[PDB]
């Protein structure tokens, strides 16, 4: 894990989830607060994941693989949105720095995938 | 995709 992941960036992020039965936001791992977001990069397989823990309690409350061909939705310089099959993950960011970090990071592990 | 909160 630490043998074979390396982390490509860090931001800061209140990391979401939407709750289409509700229509509406809500906290990843059920607890409000911002987390350290990293885009980790698998170098043996060349696959990425984001991986959020909460800078508090540390809990884990993202760690969705990066599928090749995603679309990374910008809605505002300050919150980033995509989805899968299954979840639409929104990223409410600390900062514009802190955006464009991540942004950078998860439109090089596109061009990569 | 939807809004932002």
């Amino acid at each position: 894990g630490s043998m074979s992941e390396q982390s490509i960036c860090q931001a800061r992020a209140a990391v979401m989830v939407y709750d289409d039965a509700n229509k509406k936001w809500v906290p990843a791992g059920g607890s409000t607060g911002f987390s350290r977001v990293h885009i980790y990069h698998h170098t043996g397989n060349n696959t990425f994941r984001v991986v959020g823990r909460k800078i508090q309690d540390h809990q884990v409350v993202i760690n969705c693989a990066i599928p090749k061909g995603l679309k990374y939705n910008q809605a505002t310089q300050t919150f980033h949105q995509w989805r899968d099959a299954r979840q639409v993950y929104g990223l409410n960011f600390g900062s514009k720095e802190d955006a464009n970090v991540f942004a950078s990071a998860m439109m090089h592990a596109l061009e990569v995938l | 995709x939807p809004p932002p909160p």
